[PDB]
């Protein structure tokens, strides 16, 4: 934990003497929450119907 | 052992003995315990028309009968085992010893001997 | 009520344990009670008598889906009060399930089952098997197949001395489950 | 006191130690105490009539969500005070769930199971098993039972050498623990 | 033997004998050791109701008792083993020989004989 | 002091060694005392009764957070002082947890279980299992399941069963440990 | 001096070498004199009770963390003198830790536990074990546990044949070993 | 759960000592629910038949 | 066998015999070889307070003692083995035969018999 920006030993390596911990980096994509493709189509349709 | 192997229905009987007034003696067999047990042969058998076995020693067991141990009963020197079947003539066994299997006190293994097996034995009372 | 469902004689004649006083009637009653509270809990057929309940409802969706903790008794109005209402409303549930369709909101249904009979042979078979397991398979000596032992250098085989799964019942009841 | 819930005779009858003792009686008392304090905190169901709780809560879940430590009792209203409330608020919880929906903000209630004949049969059965496991496993044999397949990189013997896991206990008293 | 196998409570006793003044002799059996031991049978048993085993050779061991070794005690030719149970009558074993298991001096294996098992034996003082 | 809350008689009755003269009293005491802290360090619970603590505090995170080191108590205010406070401030912890919120910032409280009737059976069962393993299983041969001695033709499996916490000891104590989050 | 810490009779009673003397007492005390050079060379700890130490510290970790080479007791403030500093400072440590904050800058404090110090019995059970494993493994008997899973590479019999790890020592001294 | 934006420990890692829990991230694409390709074709059809 | 199994310290002795002038005879046991050996039981033992064994045949070996083979020594009919322990009374064995293990001439296996084991034997000279 104390490797955050503004920590004691930030940015330095982690040394573990045995009892191997196992880290896995989560993606957390979150870059399509609003479903851009099936949203701008609805924007176009409720735009085109008003004549714009 | 497998509780689905105890596939024989027996009645453990004790022997009551007394002399008839005429001078001869008579033995009665009273049934004391009834349960399921598993028998297995440990020696061949000589039948001798009439059914009665022809073993000479009369001290070498021929069948092993295992049933639920019962801490309050004492299978003595004078216990019998009457086994009744469906379409086979009934049998009489004479117990010759017991052994408490591994002394875990869960099963009694009765070393017994087949006396007779014919359609006209006297069932217990 | 159970004493009419399973008579101890049928147990003692199935599990082939009637001659050994180690399995008394109080312990076998415990076994026959722990095999019925898991028969109506993996199958959900409510062998428990009445147990009236009063819980708070939190209306979930825009379709108006009411969820219930325990099923009602299929034919008795589940009354809703409070939460703004000034005249409690009664609904009739659908038999089998626990879904409804419409200063907090409350609900007070009734649960369980009343009548003695209507217990199918399928269930009893599962219960006889489960008890027949527990009377001669306690929590020591994790066995292996054909009731054997092992020395498997790596580990051991696991989940073998758990009841109801190694023997019958879990699979002799599924015929009473659904989607 | 447990002897009301579970007498030593039923232990000695289930674990097949009636005839051969295999343990004196005080050891059996200690095993029973451990086995009733294991299932209790494993399933989250208390056994004593109550324990009225006073707890400081923190609002989260912008919808407004309260998580309690214990799980109320049943019909008893939980009351919130402090926090900035002019008067103690009074909510009614959902049976068997510590989730409520609304200069510190406390809450007080009671935890349940005030009867004795409510431990249905399950927790009793599992505890019998867990005792039975401890009666013959003084910690001398290895008896390690495998969990997931891949043999650990370190090359050890494996995992899950755990009484009341490798015995019946879990699968026995789990038909009660909820899944969420 | 895994330490859960020792599931029996025994009292190892040494007997003293002195002549009864009227003309008999009397054997006093006093306890010297009490611990946990694991017994196993190596022979069946003929009982003769009232318990007394009817073994003939009186030198063939029937049960083997294993317990913790102890270098200062010297299990004599005159040692007994009184085993008491909970719902079964007590048993008197007579030792016949000892084995220092593998000479590791960690367990004793006492080849003993079943004398009697009935509810009216004299417990050791 | 380990004489009153783990009588040597109970150990000698558990591991069934009451007739072994090769386990003297001093040796059993060394086992009982090396296992009342080799599996107390592991759970980080003092065994004495309610025992006051005082320690420095460093806030973490922009929204304020105070990680303690004891899981202090149920219902008794922990108080903060020093560190720019003009008056000692009292917070109330939430049961089980050891996190709080709002010239070094100090804090004091009282951890431990109320009565002297000390560590529950869970802790003791672990020690009993650990002692038993220690007295009749020295580290001299690698074992295998049951307690067999295999061969494997390749490396033994005995990564741990030599003398480690193979007995359900270590795992019993864990039921009491606390997975973080 | 060692036999005061570890009497020879305790060694013998642990490793079953009694009423069956394997290698003579001389070899036994040699084994002991080598088993204190694996332990306490593997732990880093030394042999002295409740020392007070003096040492130069550095300030790597620009923010200012200090890493001590001991564990200051709870409550006793450590003092920093020397270097750029008007007067000795007073920092109270964090319980059971050695991380601090803010011409050679030095520091002094009191380590160990305040009370009597034997040799934390518990880093002795390995020493007893390491002795035991060395009494019945003189070095002609091939015993070898595996570390990796895959293989050697060639027909090599795996390998960890070390001792003090195959004996249960490394994992009973490790409780007093920092993991950084 | 309490790592959501504006949570107690929000944005800090997850440490689980013992008893490895296993997370899997669902995709939930949901970005073609309207079948944009076999929809604009129908639009082109019923717009073209009006002669547009 | 495993060289860490040879965990018993023995002294092989030869017997020197002569009659005392008073008319009786006397036996001396002089120690000839001292080393480490491994013993193992092959028969139970009857102790008979005072320690001395009660074997009847006096020709059936009871223990097997293996040690380093030694091509210049001849273990005769008149060799003994004195085994001394830490906190157990010493023992006297009488050799009854030797066998050169697999004739590889690396280990001698001495078939011997336990004579007595009590705290007051006469150690070798």
């Amino acid at each position: 934990e104390e490797t955050k920006p503004g920590g004691d030993n930030g940015g330095e390596i982690i040394f573990i003497a045995g009892t191997d911990v196992k880290v896995q980096e989560m993606k957390n994509d979150l870059s399509d929450i609003h479903s851009k493709v099936p949203l701008d189509d609805q924007a176009r349709t409720i735009a085109g119907n008003f004549g714009i | 052992m497998r509780t689905a192997d105890r596939k024989h229905r027996v009645i453990v009987c004790s022997q009551q003995s007394d002399v008839d007034d005429e001078g001869r003696l008579l033995i009665t067999r009273a049934g004391v315990i009834q349960g399921w047990a598993a028998i297995a042969p440990v020696k061949a058998i000589r039948f001798s028309q009439d059914g009665v076995s022809m073993q000479k020693d009369t001290m070498q067991p021929t069948h092993d009968i295992t049933m639920n141990y019962n801490p309050d009963v004492n299978v003595s020197v004078s216990a019998w085992v009457y086994e009744h079947r469906l379409k086979s003539p009934p049998r009489w066994f004479k117990v010759l010893s017991v052994v408490n299997v591994d002394e875990c006190s869960r099963y009694m293994k009765i070393r017994c001997r087949l006396v007779e097996t014919s359609d006209d034995v006297t069932p217990p009372v | 009520n159970l004493d009419t469902l399973l008579p101890l004689q049928t147990i003692r004649e199935h599990a082939k344990c009637d001659d050994n006083p180690r399995v008394t009637d109080d312990l076998l009653k415990l076994y026959r009670e722990a095999a019925f509270e898991a028969a109506e809990l993996y199958t959900g057929l409510s062998f428990t008598p009445e147990k009236t309940i009063v819980e708070p409802i939190r209306l979930k969706g825009r379709r108006g889906k009411i969820i219930l903790s325990a099923t009602p008794i299929a034919g008795r109005p589940v009354v809703f009060y409070g939460g703004g209402l000034g005249s409690p409303l009664e609904l009739i549930p659908r038999p089998g399930s626990n879904v409804l369709f419409f200063s907090q909101l409350m609900a007070t249904y009734v649960t369980g089952r009343r009548c003695e009979n209507s217990v199918p042979a399928g269930i009893i078979i599962g219960i006889l098997k489960l008890i027949a397991w527990n009377i001669n398979n306690p929590g020591d000596e994790v066995m292996s197949v054909r009731n054997t032992l092992n020395a498997n250098a790596q580990g051991l085989i696991g989940g073998t001395n758990n009841g109801a799964v190694i023997s019958g019942a879990q699979d002799e009841w599924f015929r009473y489950r659904r989607v």
